RNA sequence: AUUAAACCUUGUACCUUUUGCAUAAUGAACUAACUAGAAAACUUCUAACUAAAAGAAUUACAGCUAGAAACCCCGAAACCAAAC
RNA sequence: AACGAGCUUGGUGAUAGCUGGUUACCCAAAAAUGAAUUUAAGUUCAAUUUUAAACUUGCUAAAAAAACAAUCAAAAAGUAAGUUUAGAUUAUAGCCAAAAGAGGACAGCUCUUCUGGAACGGAAAAAACCUUUAAUAGUGAAUAAUUAACA
């Protein structure tokens, strides 16, 4: 089958967008010596969140007032 | 068997327990039930804990 | 029998009270009823969707025959308008042609004129101030 | 717009040339909507009753000032 | 105590306010719905 | 379907008869009676499940075992097939093994 | 069953106004269990709608079918009972406003077969209704005129409006 | 449904913005009972909140009929000569003074 | 949707079933009534008392007691006994 | 009144790895590979999946260096999951496209391995190809694939 003009058109636009995404990916702002630990502490800390979730799971407080205020169900006016 | 305001008991035991843990323990209050829940073993230390305390 | 629903009478009116309108026996039996009005409520969800692209569908067809009766292809129409910085949809251009004919020459005109501005500019190339149209305001 | 002239924004108008004043007529809820998405097993049950609120506004005033 | 006290306001005590513990019972699923009918979980 | 035409008879419940009124008294017969009586004593019902509870197999071997000599030709035979289904089925049968 | 056509011939009406127009009568008569069938009577009772009763006493009288001479009788029967009954001046003056025919309760016979076999056979009864109102009978319908349709046509393009806009 | 129901244009009573804006709503009606719990939630509507209502719309004559009752009904009339009951059976205050301001507008 | 019942636009009956596809293949003329998930060894949840629990016999190196929570329907060709 | 062996009652609710069926709403997560079996119209286990609980590193990536584009994997970084314990099934026939072997160091055809898909949009046809993060009301808007080719 004939190859679409505007098909043809599409293509041709996607391919120089990713083309360009060469050109930034080529600039590396930090090499790889100079990445090594900066970023050591954030990521200790996110860790310890999820780990805290983790273990804090337990049931829940209970209280008279909840089952008491089921008597509430027959209040009345005098 | 606990009586009169279980609130009190919790945030003694959370005080008493913190330090060797190093953390606030995770803890249930059962109003209903009377009854002060704890995670993990603490069962001597508790005990002697309430044996000053005279009760 | 110890237990019997007693209400069956009203969970057939919920089904047949959506079916009256229709022809045959699918208006008044419940087996043919109910097959029926599950494509009437499914059929009115997927039309939701497809009055909101006929409507503007419509509306093209319009501002199509609007603007040709100034000599103006749609397409040359609604871009110069966006590109005069002036924003209408194509909801109210329907309306200003069919009860606003003279403001409807005006936007002809005005989109015509950019139009010609925008051939100028390409025509003539260098340093030169473009169309009063042309300019275009910018927004700090 | 008026019978003899129009002014456009770009893209809108400023505040001095154009006031236009309505109000709150009436305040209510539409009309119970069916959505039942098609899918296999589609039942008459399966179809739930969209309704959202509306309020209804009368356009009461648009007042013009020359000052262009 | 407190919490008698507040038992001495609430209405009083019936057959009709009674209600059991929280959590105590389950659902019991019976098979007259899509999710548990049809082919019945077999 | 078919409803009534007319509303039924309403229907009145005497809430303060002696039956009711006197339900569930000396159900503590035997923890405030020095246990003299254990309050199944006090269940009205078929000698072979007073104060007892069971599956239909355990049911109907039960029925059988109290009154199996006193019963009619018929309800025995009805009763034995009974248990026999029922033995296939709980222990043959269900989804779980 | 429900015997309703038989009430309403019982039906009184409050007197009117010395000036208010003169109320036509109206009677109810219909015969029951008749041993014919509701679809082939009902060719009988459609011939005679709007009719007088002077001029469906005569179409009936020369028809082959059995229904005709039953129709005949229950229109007999109604226009005496008019005349004595519900108090109407002329027995020339009536018109069958409305003939129908109903269905019967039904007996269940076997109609035996050659194989052994056999099918269910239903003896079939019917009911057949008339109302008579006093008064000669309505005109009948006029066809309309070209230019009554050509007019519906403009009529149908006036209301015409600018759909889907403001 | 939309071919299954009927349907209008939209349109005022009497022009209600054109000139002063004159409230609809007419007459709400609320029967109550003394003791029940169904009731409940709408005896205390009547403690508290009809008050309040009563002097916000000052163009809508309350009334308040507590009766030997097993559903609560609220019956609002509009001035167009509109009815419109909703049964508030075993609802809450809070659920009552939503379901009140939405008559009201 | 519409001023308008029909014209205009959109749209390959249902269930079971095959692969997660049917223009297939099964089943349904329609109405009313009837017509198919049931058990507590182990687990979870909720309480009573607690080196003990259980109203006799049971279990225990935090247990024990009680509660709630579970496992369908229809259908052969046949086989045996005894009458007819 | 259908005898390769009568008929009636009872055993009997015979049994059926087979066919058919199995009745309210809502929210959520969710796969036909390996092994044995008078086994291949079945079942059991592994693997997968799931609900809960415990506590801590997990996925992508993973430089050098091995054993030779993989098997393995360290500091990092992007990011939130992974392991263990208790309970529980159904499932165990795929369908089509595109890649790579391997059968006659062939194509095909039959297998085997990796990858992807299951529109309301598009491709005369149109579950499988291409565009598409869930589903909601609005008479708003910008867009994707494509709407054949002008050699
Ligand atoms: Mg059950
Ligand atoms: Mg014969
Ligand atoms: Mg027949
Ligand atoms: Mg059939
Ligand atoms: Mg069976
Ligand atoms: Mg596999
Ligand atoms: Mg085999
Ligand atoms: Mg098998």
């Amino acid at each position: 089958r004939t190859v679409s003009f505007q098909a043809k058109e599409s293509m041709i636009r996607r391919l120089e967008v990713e083309a360009e995404n060469h050109y930034w990916l080529s600039m590396p702002y930090m090499t790889a010596e100079q990445e090594c630990g900066h970023a050591a502490e954030r990521r200790a800390q996110a860790f310890e969140a999820i780990k805290a979730a983790a273990t804090s799971k337990f049931p829940k407080h209970r209280y008279i007032a909840d089952q008491l205020d089921h008597l509430n169900i027959s209040k009345k006016w005098s | 068997k606990v009586e009169g305001d279980i609130w009190a008991l919790q945030k003694d035991v959370e005080e008493f327990l913190s330090p060797l843990l190093g953390k606030t323990p995770i803890t249930q209050v059962n109003e209903v039930t009377g009854t002060l829940r704890i995670k993990g073993y603490f069962d001597e230390q508790l005990k002697a804990w309430l044996l000053e305390k005279g009760f | 029998l110890r237990n019997r629903l007693t209400d069956r009478y009203w969970r057939v009116q919920e089904v047949l009270k959506h079916a009256q309108h229709f022809r045959g026996r699918k208006n008044r039996c419940y087996r043919l009823a109910v097959r029926a009005v599950t494509r009437a409520f499914v059929k009115c969800t997927k039309a939701r969707r497809l009055k909101k692209r006929n409507l503007r569908t419509l509306w093209i067809n319009r501002i199509t025959a609007a603007s040709q009766e100034h000599g103006l292809k749609y397409p040359a129409f609604i871009v110069n308008l966006i590109k005069c910085q002036v924003e209408l949809n194509r909801k109210v251009l329907v309306d200003l042609a069919i009860y606003e004919p003279k403001t409807f020459k005006s936007l002809a005109a005005l989109a015509k004129r950019r139009q010609q501005e925008g051939f100028a500019a390409a025509l003539g190339d260098g340093k030169e101030p473009e169309g009063i149209f042309s300019r275009v305001v910018q927004y700090h | 717009g008026a019978d003899n002239f129009t002014l456009l924004g770009k893209p809108l108008l400023r505040k001095e040339l154009v006031r236009v004043e309505a109000t709150v007529i009436e305040k209510t809820e539409s009309w119970p909507k069916i959505n039942m998405k098609f899918r296999k097993r589609k039942n008459f049950r399966k179809k739930k009753i969209i309704v959202n609120p509306q309020t209804i506004l009368r356009i009461n005033t648009i007042e013009i000032a020359p000052r262009l | 105590g407190t919490s008698l006290d507040l038992l001495r306001s609430l209405p009083r005590v019936s057959l009709a306010n009674l209600k059991p513990s929280p959590n105590s019972r389950k659902r019991e699923r019976r098979p007259r719905d899509r999710r548990r009918g049809r082919k019945c979980g077999r | 379907a078919f409803v009534r035409l007319t509303l039924p008879p309403p229907k009145v419940v005497d809430r303060w008869n002696e039956k009711r009124a006197l339900f569930g008294v000396y159900d503590n017969i035997g923890i405030l009676g020095n246990f003299e009586k254990h309050p199944k004593e006090l269940i009205k019902g078929p000698v072979w499940l007073r104060g007892w509870r069971g599956n239909e197999l355990q049911r109907c071997v039960r029925k059988k075992k109290f009154v199996g000599n006193r019963m009619f030709i018929e309800d025995l035979h009805n009763l034995n097939k009974r248990i026999s289904y029922l033995y296939k089925h709980f222990n043959r049968h269900g989804k779980y093994r | 069953i429900s015997r309703k056509w038989e009430k309403k011939n019982k039906i009184v009406y409050p007197p009117q106004l010395p000036g208010e127009p003169r109320r036509p009568a109206e009677i109810y008569h219909c015969r029951r269990q008749i041993k014919y069938s509701k679809d082939k009577m009902w060719y009988l009772a459609k011939m005679i709608r709007g009719m007088s009763i002077d001029q469906a006493l005569a179409q009936l009288e020369f028809n082959d079918k059995k229904g005709a001479q039953i129709i005949k009788e229950v229109l007999l029967e109604a226009q005496d009972m008019a005349v004595r009954d519900h108090n109407v001046e002329f027995r020339s003056n009536l018109h069958i406003a409305e003939s129908t025919s109903g269905r019967g309760q039904c007996l269940k016979r076997i109609r035996y077969h050659g194989r052994g076999r056999f099918g269910i056979m239903e003896k079939v009864y019917c009911h057949y209704f008339v109302k008579l109102v006093e008064g000669p009978p309505p005109p009948p319908e006029v066809p309309k005129t070209a230019v009554d349709h050509a007019k519906d046509y403009i009529q149908q393009l006036r209301s015409r409006t600018i759909i889907h806009t403001l | 449904t939309g071919r299954g129901t009927s349907s209008r244009f939209l349109t005022s009573v009497l022009h209600n913005g054109l000139g002063r804006y004159v409230q609809q709503l007419q007459r709400l009606s609320l029967s109550l009972s003394r003791d029940a719990p169904s009731s409940r939630g709408a005896r205390e509507f009547v403690e508290r909140e009809v008050t309040d209502f009563a002097r916000r719309n000052p163009g809508v004559v309350v009334y308040v009929n507590p009766r030997p009752c097993a559903m609560p009904r609220i019956v609002a009339e509009y001035l167009n000569g509109a009815v419109r009951e909703e049964n508030v059976n075993s609802k809450s205050v809070e659920e009552i003074k939503s379901l009140v301001q939405k008559l009201a507008d």
